[PDB]
C-alpha cells in the first residue's frame, strides 16, 4: 500500500527545552512547601551521597596506565566516579554512556578515553605522533569548548599532542586541521563540517567521538546531535571500521534509550548515576510567582531577591543570574538602594572596619567598567559586556572572597571554572529570536547556572534560590531532580536531515531513506514509546518494526524538499536528485523554504535595494517581528542607511534590512530588542548570502555575483568597501584609516609612492613607514594571459597569475582563496569560472591555469577575466581579453556522408590465404571498412582515414598492407605509431597476422640504432616508434633499405597537437621527401580519429578531395553514450573522495550485467579505488558481485599473488592493472577481465595506452593528475582519454557503450566542448623546429637559409598557418604575411642554432654544420643538452661534475616527481655520496642526480623510482658518448 | 482611478453562451483643489485585436498617464501619483520614469471615483464616446468661491459614496426641488451655504444609516471615528531608488525615422552597448560617451558604431561636459571617431545647442574627426521607454557651436537651420565593447572636486558599473563616525556556526 503522508506540524514538540513531558513530579527526601502571598516557595535539602561499597579504593595516577599519567600533574585525588569509570575507559573501546551531576568529573573520564586513544598510537623510538589517530570531541557550548581547548592544550602538550578548536572556514584552514589531533567542536560545527564534506577527508583515522552534555537532545538543538548519531551508526555499519562512542549527560531518564541509539551496551558500557554522587550536595528552592500582573511580579522579584540577599548577607556567596544585557548592572543599585534606605542596614559585609581587606576593594577603584561605585562595596557586577580585563579583576577578588555578591549572566556558567557558595537566579527566561520572543531558558542553561553553586575546597553543601513560575517550577523541580525525560526534536530538522543526507549520498532511494530514518535517536524513541511520538496502540502494534512509521515520516520530507527543489523524483522511483540550489542551501545552512523564496526571487536585474530585501525576507527569521516600542527609533534606523530599502515599509522586512545597514555602518540602535534581532539576523546573514551567491553565480548572473561578493565582504567585515582598505587589517587605528580617508586619494595610486609620500597626502611622515608596510601587505594578484584560437566559436585562454604582495603568515595565514571568472563582451553574465586556492608555497610565483572559453556570432571587442578574492575587501584584479583584431580559424567543411553498401564478407578479397586470419574473427566488416575497401585495396594511392578509436583503423592499414604484399613479394612497408604501447600492441596483432599466416617477417623498431637498421631489410613489415624512426632515416640517403619502402603506414595521425609530435611530423614530411627524391611512387596509409582539419592533413600528406575519407566519432562500430558527472568542490582531494559513490553506483546502474573499467589518475589510486568500491558494494548486501565464478576457480591464479592487496581485490572481483605487479600478473588479470570472471578492473590513468583487455563500461574518474613539475593538478590528455572512452566496447555483444567522465565543474565543461565534437590536429612546428633543422643541416639536405625555407615549405605549420594563424600568433594570412612569417622563423632558428656553436651562418644565406652540430645530429640529443655540455664540460671537471651536467640535460627533465616525494629523495641524498648545494627535490635535474648516485651505489630503491632510474640509464648512453666527444 | 478603463457587457446568444461585447472605457484622474477631473475615454475599438483585456486596460491606463505627463505643462507635473487600483503602481512606476521624480503609490484608502459615473452626463458621454480622447470637467466648480478645497474634497467623497450605494435617495437629495437647478457649466447643484450644509447632513446620514441597516448595527451608537472613516472611505536618494530600472527601458527602443537626405553617412549601432550605457546612466543623470565604429567593407555610406568610449566627465540635466583631451586607445587604433552621445531625461525633437557646441568645439579642437561626419546620439527617456536619434552638425551648426561662448537655453544665435539629421539603425548581428578610464572609472558623478576636461587619464579595455556604483559615490560610503567599544556592550555573541 502506498505511503500515506501525515501533517508534520503537530506531532512534534513545541518550544524545546521546556517540554516537561512527564505528567507528574516526585518529591525529594526532605522537601517542604510554604504557600505565601504572591509566590509559593518549595525547598528541598541537600542529598545524602551513595555510600562507597565495601572494598572500594579511589584511583590516583600511579596504578594507572603509565603512558596515561603524563599530564595529570598536581591531580593525586580524582572523583570517585572517574575512578570507577577509568578501568573500562582505559581498557575498552565499548560505547560508554555517563549520567551524572554537573561537576561529577566525567570530563576526566572522556579525557582519559582520549589519552588512551592517543596511547593507541605510540612507538619506542617515536612519540604519540598522531599520523595514526584523530578524534571528534563535541562539547555543547562555545565558551566552555574554548576553555577546554585552552586547558587541554597545555595539559595534553605533555606528549606534544595538539587539541584544536573548530572555527575555521572550509578551505582556508583544512590542511592545518589535517595537521591537528582531536578536534574540539560543537554539534553545529560537526554538522556544517559534514554537509561541507569535512569529515570523510579525515575519516578512517578518527576513531573516537567524545560527546559532552548531550542532554540538549530535548532542546531544539537535538536535531544536530541526532544527525551526528544516526550518520555515525549508519556509516559505521557500512565501513566496518570501529569507533568509540563516549557520551556524558546529566542524571535523567531515557539514558538507556539514548545509549541504544548510540549503539552503547548497557551490560559493560553503561554508567548510570543519580544526583546522589554530586560534588557539593544541592539544596534547591523554587519561588514560583502566581501573580497576575508582571507590573507586580517585576518588583516582587526585587523584594524577594532583597530577602535572599539579606539572608546570605552573612558569611556567604551570592552569584546572581541576570538575563538581559545591561541586567548585570541593572540588578545592581537595587540592592544598593535597599541597603541605603534600610537606615544603615543591609550593608557591612565584613568582620569589622579594618578586616576583610576593605581598603583593597576601595583602592581598586578605577576600572573602565562600573566597578567605580560597585567595588567599594561588597556587591559588584561582572560581565564580558563591560570590558575584557575587568572580568579578570572582578573574578580575582571574587576567588579571594572579597566579593561575596556578584551579579553576572549565563556567560559566567559558560565561562571558566570558578566556584561560588550560593546562587540567586532571577527570571528563568531569555529573549530568543529563534522563535521570536521570550522563552523559558535552556535546560542545559539552567543546569549550567546550577552547576557553579558549591566549591570542592572551601564550601561544603550548596544552595540555590531560583525565582521562576509556579507552573514551570514543576518542570524546574523535576529538572533539579531526576524527573525530566530526555526526548528528541528530530522531526523538526528531519527535513534538513533528508536534504543533507540526500546531498551526501548515503541515502539515495526510499529504501536507504527508511534505513537512515531508522538510524535516528527518534527511532529508538518511537520504538519504545510512540505515545508522545504520533501513534495509538492499535496501529503501533499493527506496525511493530516501525516499517510503516519510516514509510510515513520520510515521505513528508521527501515531498516537501521535492516541491522546494532540494529533491526531484515522483512516487515512482524513490531515488533522490539534489541540484545546485539544494546543494547551496544544505551546505551554507539556510532554510529550504528560504531557499525556495531565494530561487523564486533571484533575477538577473537584482539591485542592492532588492538583494538586501530578499535577504531580509528569508524564511530563516519568520519569527522576527517589528514592535512599535522600537519602531519609533526604527525611523532613525531607516534614516542612517545609505542604500534605500524604501520599497520596504515599517515591518520586519525593512527592520531586518535597516538593521543590516546600521550594523554595516556600525550604527547604534538603542533598543536591546532590535539589538538582539540584529545579532541573530546578521549571524545567519553570512550563510544566507553565501548560499544565494553560489546559486546566482552558478546560474550565471555575473552582476548578481558581483553584488553578492560585495555583500559577502561587507557582511564578513561588518563595514563598507567604500571605507579605507586597511580597515580589514586590525593593525592601523581607526584614526589612521580616517586620516587616509579624509581627502580624495584613490587606493589604486597608493603603491607607486615612496614611504614618505604615502603619508605626505595628509602630511604625516610619522605614519609613512607603517602605512607603507600595510600597503605592501595589501593583497594583489597579477595576471598575464594569452589567447589561442582552436575553432571558430571556440577559443582557449591561458593565464599566469602571480601574487604581487608579499604575504603575511599571521594575516594571510594558510592560503588565499579567490574566484577567476571568464566573462563575455559586456560582462553581464559569466562564461566560466576557476576558483583559485593558492597555498603558502606558491606566493609571488606565476600561477598557470588553462581553461577554454567560446565566442559566438557577434564577434566581440573584448571579453573579461576577473580575479577577486572571496573574503577580501576592495581587492580585485580584472584582465581584458581583447578580440578587436581577433580572427578565428576557418569554419571546417562538414563531414563525409555515411553511405550504405553491402556488408563486405571476409572472402571479398579473392585471397583465401589472406581471408584465413580475417574471416574467423568478425563476420561483417564495419560500414567504414566496407566503404574504404575499394580505394584501400584496388588502388595504389595515399590514404588519409579518419575514424575514431574503435572503428577498425588497424583494418584500414591492413588492407593496404595486404595490397602492397600482392603488388610485390619483396616490397617494403614501415608503419609508425608515436605511442610506444600502441606500437607494441598492434605489433602483437601483426605478429600472428603476418609471420605465421602470411610469412612476412614483422619487425618493431628498437632503441639500438645499429640493431634497428639491421632489423629493417629482413622484414617486409616494420612497425616503429617516432624517435626511433626519425633519428634513424633522417640521414637515410646512404642506407639503401629506406628508399625502397613502397608502403608506409602511420597510426594515430591526429596526435600532432601534443608535444613530441614534431618527431613524427618531420618524419612524414621527410618520408614524402624521399618519396619524391627516389623516383618511385611511395604509398602512405595514415589512420587517425575524427578531425575537422582532415582536409588540410590530406592536402599536405598527398591526398585529393575524393581520395580522402574522414568520418566523425559519431559514426562508430558500437556507438557510445558518454556523460559528464560533476563534483562541485575545487579540491582534487574532495573530488576524488566524493566521486567514489558515482563509480559504484554507475557500475550498478548503467552496466550491472557488464564489466566496468574504472580509470583513476594514479597507480596507487588503483588499489585504493578497488578497496573503496569493495567497501561500497559490501554494505550493499548483494556483495562480491564483481565475480561471476565460484571460490576455488581463482585459487590456481591467485597462488602467484605478490601484493596481498591484489589477491583480495580479485577475490572480491576488482583487481588492479598497474606497473608494480609482475607481467605474468598483468597477464592473469587481463585473462580474467577479458574472459568475464572479474566483472571489474581498476586501472591507473597511464594504463589507457596499453590496455590489451576490452571492456563494456568506462568510468574516467578524477580526470585531474597532480604533476610534480608544477606540484599541482592538470587535465588528463584529450586524445588519451578519448582512447580511454573508446576502450569500453565489445563488438561481439554490446549494441552501445557507456562512458562516464567524472570531472569537476570546470573540468566537465571542457569535456562538453571537446568530446562530443571531434578534435582537429594542431602543428607545433613553430616551437619544435631547431632539433630536426639541425639534424638535417648536418645531413646536408638543408644547405642554405633558402633551403631552410624550402624545408618549411613541407611541414605541418605550412598547412595550419593560413588555417588558424592565431595559434602561432601570425598577424596575417595573406601571401606577404605568410612569406615574412616563414622567412623570419627559419632565420631566427638558424641564428640560434649558429649561436649554439652548432652551425656556421655565412653571408646570412648559406649555412653549414660544425663539431657540436654533428655531435647532436649523430647522438640524437637536444640542442639545449649539447649547449650545456659544451659550456660546462671543461678542463678540470671530473665524474661528479659531469654527472650533474648530464643530469640537467633537456631529455632528462621529462621524468616527473610525484606527490610528497621531496622527503624520500631528501633523506636519500642525506647519505648519497656526492652532496649538493641548495637543491630542491622538485627539479628533475637533482632528481636524476639522485638516480645517478643511487645507481652508482647499487642500493635497491622503490619501484616508483626504479622505473625512473631504468628510463634514465636506457637513454644516458648517447649523451655520455657525445660529452666524451 | 483606473476602475473604469475596463468595461464589457453580457448578452444571451443563440448558442446559450453569455456573449461579451467590449464597451467604452476610461481612466480617470482627479485633483481636489483644482476641482479638476480628466477622464481618458477609449472606445471599444481598442480591445478588438488584443487577447488580454484586464491587464490590457491597466497597461493602457499606465501608458495614458505617461503620455499625459509628456503632454501636460511641466509646471503641473505632480510629485506623487496615487492609485486606487494596485496594479497601476507597477506599470505606472515603469512608464512614469518620464516624470522620474513623480513617485507612484497605491491607496489603502479607496475613493468612489468610478461610481461617480452614476451621473447621467459623464456616464452617457462615456458610452457615447466615439473615439479615443481625454476630456476634462469641473466637479466642485461652484464651491471654491466661499468654500474650501478641503471641504469640497470631503463633500464630493461623501456624496460619491452615497451615490455608489443607492443613487436613488441621492437623486431625492440632489433634486429635492423643481426650481433649484444645477449649473450645467458646473458639475454639482449650486446650493446656498445652509443648503449645502443640509446636503452634508443628508449625505452623512445616508452613509451612516445605510451602513447600519446593511451591517445590522446600532449605527447611532457608533463614534465619530467610525462615521468619518465609513463616510470618506475605508474604516539623490530618489535617483538611487529609480535608476535601478534602467534594464527595463533598454528593451523598448525608438529610432528616429524621417526624410532621408540620402547623400550623407548612416550610423548603425549594436544595441547592447546602448542598453548597457542607459544602464550605466540614469533617468535624469545624463551620461556622455564618445562613439567609435567601422565602415563595412565596400559599404562607405554605412558607419557602424561598433565600440563605446567613456571618458572622465559628469552629466547634468541639459548638458554634458566631457574630457577636452580625447581618447587614445589601441582597441580603436584602427578605428575612427564618429562623434558623441548623451542620455537624456527631457524629450524634444531638436539637437541640443550645448551638445552640438561641445561637438563643434571638439571637431575644432581636434581636426581628426570630420565635422560633417560627426554625429551626436541622444537617447531620450520617453514614457517607460528610450527613443534614440543621431543628428550631425554642418558648417552652419559648426560655426554656431564653435564661436558660441554662452551655452544658455535659447542663446543669441541659436537657429532651426543649425543641426541636421542622419539615419541610424539597430543591428543584431555584431557586438562590440566599451573602454573606460584607467586610474578611476568613468563616473565622477558624486565627485566634483576631482573634475576637469583637461584631465590626464588613460582608457582601459573593460566594462563599466552603474551610475550609483559603490566606487563613484565616495562621499556617503565613507561617512562613518562610530564609537568602537560599543561592541563589548552586549557581549552575547553566540555563534555556534563554523
Amino acid at each position: 500500500a502506498p505511503r500515506q503522508v501525515l501533517d508534520l506540524e503537530d506531532l512534534v514538540f513545541t518550544q524545546g527545552s521546556h517540554f516537561m513531558a512527564n505528567k507528574r513530579c516526585q518529591l525529594p527526601d526532605g522537601s517542604f512547601r510554604r504557600q505565601r502571598k504572591g509566590y509559593e516557595e518549595v525547598h528541598v535539602p541537600a542529598l545524602k551521597p551513595k555510600p562507597f561499597g565495601s572494598e572500594e579504593q579511589l584511583l590516583p595516577v600511579e596504578k594507572l596506565p603509565k603512558y596515561a599519567q603524563a599530564g595529570f600533574e598536581g591531580f593525586k585525588t580524582l572523583n570517585r566516579i572517574q575512578s570507577k569509570l577509568y578501568r573500562a575507559a582505559l581498557e575498552t573501546d565499548e560505547n560508554l554512556l555517563l549520567c551524572a551531576p554537573t561537576g561529577a568529573g566525567k570530563t576526566n573520564v572522556a579525557l582519559m578515553c582520549m589519552l588512551r586513544e592517543i596511547g593507541k598510537h605510540i612507538n619506542m623510538d617515536g612519540t604519540i605522533n598522531v599520523d595514526d589517530f584523530k578524534i571528534i570531541y563535541i562539547a555543547p557550548m562555545r565558551s566552555l569548548v574554548q576553555e577546554m581547548v585552552g586547558s587541554f592544550g597545555k595539559r595534553l602538550a605533555t606528549y606534544g599532542i595538539t587539541v584544536a578548536e573548530l572555527t575555521g572556514d572550509h578551505q582556508l584552514c583544512k590542511e592545518e586541521i589535517s595537521a591537528t589531533q582531536i578536534i574540539v567542536c560543537t554539534p553545529e560545527k560537526w554538522d556544517i563540517i559534514t554537509r561541507k564534506g569535512g569529515e570523510r577527508t579525515y575519516t578512517q583515522l578518527v576513531r573516537l567521538i567524545i560527546l559532552d552534555e548531550i542532554h540538549l537532545l530535548h532542546d531544539d538543538r537535538g536535531p544536530v546531535l541526532e544527525a551526528l548519531v544516526a550518520r555515525a551508526i549508519r556509516n559505521i555499519e557500512m565501513t566496518q571500521e570501529d569507533v568509540r562512542l563516549i557520551g556524558l549527560s546529566a542524571t535523567l531518564p531515557n539514558y538507556e534509550d539514548v545509549a541504544t541509539f548510540l549503539r552503547v551496551d548497557p551490560a559493560k558500557g553503561l554508567f548510570y548515576f543519580d544526583n546522589s554522587f554530586r560534588p557539593v550536595p544541592l539544596e534547591q528552592t523554587y519561588v514560583g510567582i502566581t501573580e497576575k500582573k508582571a507590573i507586580k511580579r517585576f518588583q516582587i522579584m526585587n523584594e524577594i531577591v532583597y530577602e535572599k540577599i539579606m539572608e546570605h548577607a552573612g558569611k556567604n556567596q551570592v552569584l546572581v543570574f541576570v538575563h538581559s544585557r545591561k541586567e548585570t548592572g541593572k540588578t545592581a543599585r537595587a540592592i544598593r538602594d535597599m541597603c541605603l534606605e534600610k537606615d544603615t542596614l543591609g550593608l557591612f559585609l565584613r568582620e569589622g572596619s579594618a578586616s576583610t581587606e576593605v581598603l583593597r576593594t576601595e583602592a581598586e577603584q578605577c576600572k573602565n567598567l562600573e566597578l567605580k561605585d560597585l567595588l567599594p562595596y561588597g556587591f559588584a557586577i561582572h560581565h564580558a559586556g563591560m570590558t575584557r580585563v575587568d572580568r579578570t579583576l572582578v573574578e580575582d577578588l571574587f576567588a579571594d572572597k572579597h566579593i561575596q555578591v556578584l551579579v553576572s549572566t549565563a556567560t559566567l556558567a559558560w565561562g571558566v571554572n570558578l566556584p561560588a557558595h550560593t546562587v540567586i537566579i532571577k527570571g528563568t527566561q531569555v529573549y530568543s529570536p529563534e522563535k521570536g520572543r521570550w522563552t523559558e531558558l535552556g535546560a542545559l542553561d539552567i543546569l549550567q547556572m546550577l552547576g557553579r553553586a558549591g566549591r570542592p575546597q572551601y564550601d561544603t553543601k550548596g544552595e540555590g534560590i531560583l525565582i521562576t513560575s509556579h507552573g514551570e517550577l514543576q518542570y524546574y523541580l523535576s529538572l533539579l531532580n531526576q524527573q525530566l525525560p530526555i526526548e528528541s526534536q528530530m522531526v523538526s530538522k528531519l527535513p534538513d536531515m533528508l536534504n543533507a543526507e540526500i546531498v551526501l549520498g548515503n541515502v539515495q532511494n526510499a529504501k536507504d531513506a527508511v534505513n537512515w530514518l531508522g538510524y535516528a535517536y527518534l527511532y529508538i524513541r518511537m520504538l519504545r514509546s510512540p505515545t508522545l511520538y504520533g501513534i495509538s496502540h492499535d496501529d503501533l502494534k499493527g506496525d511493530p518494526l516501525l516499517d510503516q512509521r519510516r514509510l510515513d515520516l520520510v515521505h513528508t520530507a521527501a515531498l516537501m524538499l521535492d516541491k522546494n527543489n532540494l529533491v526531484k523524483y515522483d512516487k515512482k522511483t524513490g531515488n533522490f536528485q539534489v541540484t545546485e540550489l539544494g546543494r547551496i542551501a544544505s551546505h551554507y545552512y539556510i532554510t529550504n523554504d528560504t531557499v525556495q523564496t531565494y530561487n523564486q526571487l533571484l533575477k538577473p536585474t537584482l539591485s542592492e535595494i532588492e538583494l538586501f530585501r530578499v535577504f531580509s525576507l528569508s524564511s530563516e527569521f519568520k519569527n522576527i517581528t517589528v514592535r512599535e516600542e522600537e519602531k519609533l527609533e526604527l525611523q532613525k534606523l531607516l534614516e542612517r542607511v545609505p542604500i534605500p530599502v524604501k520599497e520596504s515599509i515599517e515591518e520586519p522586512s525593512a527592520k531586518i534590512n535597516v538593521l543590516l545597514q546600521a550594523f554595516i555602518s556600525q550604527l547604534k540602535l538603542e533598543g536591546f530588542a532590535l539589538m538582539a534581532d540584529m545579532v541573530y539576523v546578521t549571524q545567519s546573514a553570512g550563510r544566507l548570502m553565501r548560499a544565494i551567491f553560489e546559486i546566482v553565480l552558478n546560474r550565471g548572473w555575473a552582476q548578481l555575483t558581483d553584488k553578492t561578493l560585495n555583500l559577502c565582504k561587507m557582511i564578513d567585515k561588518r563595514m563598507w568597501q567604500s571605507m579605507c582598505p586597511l580597515r580589514q587589517f586590525r593593525k592601523l587605528p581607526e584614526e589612521v584609516v580616517k586620516k587616509i580617508e579624509k581627502k580624495n586619494f584613490p587606493f589604486e595610486r597608493l603603491y607607486d609612492l615612496n614611504h614618505n609620500e604615502i603619508g605626505e597626502l595628509i602630511r604625516m611622515p610619522k605614519m609613512g613607514k607603517t602605512i607603507h608596510k600595510y600597503v605592501h601587505l595589501f593583497p594583489k594578484l597579477e595576471l598575464s594571459v594569452h589567447l589561442q584560437p582552436i575553432t571558430r566559436s571556440t577559443l582557449k585562454v591561458e593565464l599566469t597569475i602571480t601574487p604581487d604582495f608579499q604575504w603575511d603568515e599571521k594575516v594571510h595565514g594558510s592560503s588565499e582563496a579567490f574566484w577567476i571568472l571568464v566573462e563575455d563582451v559586456d560582462s553581464e553574465v559569466i562564461l566560466h569560472h576557476e576558483y583559485f586556492l593558492l597555498k603558502a608555497k606558491y606566493a609571488q610565483d606565476e600561477h598557470l591555469i588553462t581553461f577554454f572559453v567560446p565566442v559566438f556570432e557577434p564577434l566581440p571587442p573584448q571579453y573579461f577575466i576577473r580575479v577577486v578574492s572571496d573574503r577580501w575587501l576592495s581587492c580585485e584584479t580584472q584582465l581584458p581579453v581583447s578580440f578587436r583584431h581577433l580572427i578565428l580559424p576557418e569554419k571546417y567543411p562538414p563531414p563525409t556522408e555515411l553511405l550504405d553498401l553491402q556488408p563486405l564478407p571476409v572472402s571479398a578479397l579473392r585471397n583465401s590465404a589472406f581471408e584465413s586470419l580475417y574471416q574467423d574473427k568478425f563476420p561483417f566488416f564495419n560500414p567504414i571498412q566496407t566503404q574504404v575497401f575499394n580505394t584501400v585495396y584496388n588502388s595504389d594511392d595515399n590514404v588519409f582515414v579518419g575514424a575514431p578509436t574503435g572503428s577498425g583503423k588497424t583494418i584500414c592499414a591492413e588492407f593496404a598492407i595486404l595490397r602492397m604484399l600482392l603488388q610485390s613479394s619483396e616490397g617494403r612497408c614501415v608503419y609508425i605509431t608515436p605511442m610506444e604501447a600502441l606500437a607494441e600492441q598492434v605489433y602483437m596483432d601483426w605478429y600472428e597476422k603476418f609471420q605465421d599466416r602470411l610469412n612476412k617477417k614483422v619487425v618493431l623498431l628498437t632503441g639500438e640504432t645499429s640493431t634497428d637498421l639491421k632489423l629493417l631489410g629482413k622484414g617486409n613489415i616494420i612497425i616503429s616508434t617516432p624517435e626511433k624512426w626519425d633519428i634513424l632515416s633522417r640521414r637515410w640517403k646512404q642506407r639503401k633499405n629506406v628508399q625502397n619502402i613502397n608502403l608506409f603506414v602511420v597510426d594515430e595521425v591526429h596526435l600532432i597537437g601534443g608535444e613530441n609530435g614534431p618527431v613524427l611530423e618531420v618524419i612524414c614530411s621527410r618520408m614524402r621527401y624521399i618519396s619524391s627524391q627516389i623516383e618511385r611512387p611511395i604509398r602512405i596509409v595514415a589512420l587517425s580519429s575524427s578531425l575537422s582539419n582532415a582536409k588540410d592533413v590530406a592536402h599536405w600528406l598527398g591526398c585529393s578531395a575524393t581520395s580522402t575519407f574522414n568520418f566523425h566519432p559519431n559514426v562508430r562500430p558500437v556507438p557510445l553514450e558518454l556523460h559528464i558527472q560533476g563534483f562541485n568542490i575545487s579540491h582534487t582531494q574532495t573530488r576524488l573522495l566524493s566521486m567514489a559513490k558515482p563509480v559504484y553506483h554507475a557500475i550498478t546502474k548503467h552496466s550491472p550485467k557488464k564489466p566496468v573499467i574504472v580509470f583513476v589518475p594514479s597507480r596507487k589510486q588503483t588499489r585504493l579505488t578497488a578497496i573503496d568500491i569493495l567497501t561500497t558494494c559490501a554494505a550493499d548486501i548483494q556483495r562480491q558481485r564483481f565475480l561471476h565464478c565460484t571460490e576455488k576457480d581463482l585459487i590456481p591464479y591467485l597462488e602467484k599473488l605478490s601484493d596481498s592487496t591484489l589477491k583480495e581485490t580479485l577475490l572480491n572481483g576488482v583487481g588492479y592493472l598497474h606497473e608494480g605487479l609482475s607481467p605474468m600478473e598483468r597477464r592473469l588479470v587481463e585473462q580474467l577481465f577479458s574472459s568475464g570472471a572479474i566483472q571489474v578492473v581498476v586501472a591507473s590513468r597511464s594504463l589507457c595506452w596499453g590496455m590489451n583487455v576490452a571492456a563494456h563500461l568506462v568510468i574516467i574518474m578524477d580526470t585531474q593528475y597532480y604533476n610534480g613539475k608544477i606540484h599541482a593538478y592538470v587535465d588528463y590528455p584529450i586524445y588519451d582519454v578519448l582512447q580511454m572512452v573508446g576502450h569500453a566496447n565489445r563488438p561481439l555483444q554490446d549494441d552501445e557503450g557507456r562512458c562516464v567522465i567524472m570531472c569537476q565543474g570546470s573540468k566537465k565543461d571542457f569535456f562538453k566542448k571537446f568530446l562530443y565534437e571531434p578534435l582537429p590536429v594542431e602543428s607545433h612546428l613553430d616551437h619544435c623546429m631547431h632539433d630536426h633543422f639541425n639534424a638535417e643541416i648536418v645531413t646536408k639536405t638543408i644547405e642554405n637559409k633558402q633551403d631552410a625555407v624550402d624545408y618549411l615549405t613541407w611541414t605541418f605549420l605550412y598547412r595550419r598557418m593560413t588555417q588558424n594563424p592565431n595559434y602561432y600568433n601570425l598577424q596575417g594570412i595573406s601571401h606577404r604575411h605568410l612569406s615574412d612569417h616563414l622567412s623570419e622563423l627559419v632565420e631566427q632558428t638558424l641564428s640560434d642554432l649558429e649561436q649554439s656553436k652548432c652551425i656556421s651562418i655565412e653571408d646570412e644565406m648559406d649555412v653549414a654544420p660544425l663539431n657540436l652540430g654533428m655531435i647532436a645530429a649523430y647522438y640524437y640529443i637536444n640542442y639545449t643538452t649539447i649547449e650545456l655540455f659544451s659550456m660546462s664540460l671543461n678542463a678540470k671537471t671530473k665524474v661528479r661534475g659531469l654527472i650533474e651536467i648530464i643530469s640537467n640535460a633537456a631529455e632528462y627533465e621529462n621524468i616527473p616527481i610525484r606527490h610528497h616525494e621531496d622527503n624520500l629523495l631528501r633523506q636519500l641524498a642525506q647519505k648519497v655520496p656526492h652532496k649538493l648545494n641548495n637543491p630542491k627535490f622538485n627539479d628533475p635535474h637533482v632528481k636524476t642526480n639522485l638516480l645517478l648516485q643511487a645507481h652508482l651505489s647499487r642500493m635497491q630503491l622503490s619501484a616508483e623510482l626504479q622505473s625512473d632510474t631504468e628510463e634514465i640509464l636506457s637513454k644516458a648512453i648517447r649523451l655520455i658518448q657525445a660529452c666524451v666527444d | 482611478d483606473d476602475t473604469n478603463v475596463y468595461r464589457v457587457t453580457i448578452h444571451k446568444t443563440f448558442e446559450g453562451n453569455l456573449t461579451t461585447k467590449p464597451i467604452n472605457g476610461a481612466i480617470f484622474i482627479f485633483n481636489p483643489r483644482t476641482g479638476q477631473l480628466f477622464l481618458k475615454i477609449i472606445h471599444t475599438s481598442v480591445w478588438a485585436g488584443q487577447k488580454r483585456l484586464g491587464q490590457l486596460a491597466k497597461w493602457k491606463t499606465a501608458e495614458e498617464v505617461a503620455a499625459l505627463i509628456r503632454s501636460l505643462p511641466v509646471e503641473e507635473q505632480p510629485k506623487q501619483i496615487i492609485v486606487t487600483r494596485k496594479g497601476m503602481l507597477d506599470p505606472l512606476e515603469v512608464h512614469l520614469l518620464d516624470f522620474p521624480n513623480i513617485v507612484i503609490k497605491g491607496s489603502e484608502l479607496q475613493l468612489p471615483f468610478q461610481a461617480c459615473l452614476k451621473v447621467e452626463k459623464f456616464g452617457d458621454l462615456i458610452l457615447k464616446a466615439t473615439e479615443p480622447q481625454m476630456v476634462l470637467f469641473n466637479l466642485y466648480d461652484d464651491w471654491l468661491k466661499t468654500i474650501s478645497s478641503y471641504t469640497a474634497f470631503s463633500r464630493l467623497i461623501l456624496i460619491l459614496r452615497a451615490l455608489h450605494v443607492n443613487n436613488d435617495r441621492a437623486k431625492v437629495i440632489l433634486k429635492p426641488d423643481k426650481t433649484t437647478i444645477t449649473e450645467p457649466h458646473h458639475i454639482w447643484p449650486t446650493l446656498t451655504d445652509e443648503e449645502w450644509i443640509k446636503v452634508e447632513v443628508q449625505l452623512k446620514d445616508l452613509i451612516l444609516a445605510d451602513y447600519g441597516k446593511k451591517n445590522n448595527v446600532n449605527v447611532a451608537s457608533l463614534t465619530q471615528s467610525e462615521i468619518r472613516d465609513i463616510i470618506l472611505g475605508m474604516e539623490w536618494r530618489v535617483r538611487a531608488i529609480s535608476a535601478a530600472n534602467l534594464h527595463l527601458r533598454t528593451n523598448h527602443i525608438y529610432v528616429s525615422s524621417d526624410d532621408i537626405k540620402e547623400t550623407g553617412y548612416t550610423y548603425i549601432l549594436p544595441k547592447n552597448v546602448l542598453k548597457k550605457f542607459i544602464c550605466i546612466s540614469d533617468l535624469r543623470a545624463q551620461i556622455a560617451g564618445y562613439l567609435y565604429g567601422v565602415s563595412p567593407p565596400d559599404n562607405p555610406q554605412v558607419k557602424e558604431i561598433r565600440c563605446i568610449v567613456m571618458v572622465p566627465q559628469w552629466g547634468t540635466h541639459q548638458t554634458v561636459h566631457l574630457p577636452g583631451q580625447l581618447p587614445q586607445h589601441e582597441y580603436l587604433k584602427e578605428m575612427e571617431p564618429l562623434g558623441w552621445i548623451h542620455t537624456q531625461p527631457n524629450e524634444s525633437p531638436q539637437l541640443s545647442p550645448q551638445d552640438v557646441t561641445t561637438h563643434a568645439k571638439i571637431m575644432a579642437d581636434n581636426p581628426s574627426w570630420d565635422g560633417e561626419k560627426t554625429i551626436i546620439i541622444t537617447c531620450s527617456f520617453t514614457p517607460g521607454s528610450c527613443t534614440l536619434t543621431a543628428y550631425k552638425l554642418t558648417p552652419s551648426g559648426y560655426e554656431w557651436g564653435r564661436q558660441n561662448t554662452d551655452k544658455g537655453n535659447n542663446p543669441k544665435g541659436y537657429l532651426p537651420s543649425h543641426y541636421e539629421r542622419v539615419q541610424m539603425l539597430l543591428s543584431d548581428r555584431f557586438l562590440g565593447f566599451f573602454m573606460v578610464p584607467a586610474q578611476s572609472s568613468w563616473n565622477y558623478n558624486f565627485m566634483g572636486v576631482r573634475h576637469d576636461p583637461n584631465m590626464k587619464y588613460e582608457l582601459q579595455l573593460a566594462n563599466p558599473k552603474e551610475f550609483y556604483h559603490e566606487v563613484h559615490r565616495p562621499s556617503h560610503f565613507l561617512n562613518f563616525a562610530l564609537l568602537q567599544e560599543g561592541e563589548v556592550y552586549s557581549a552575547d555573541r553566540e555563534d555556534l556556526y563554523a
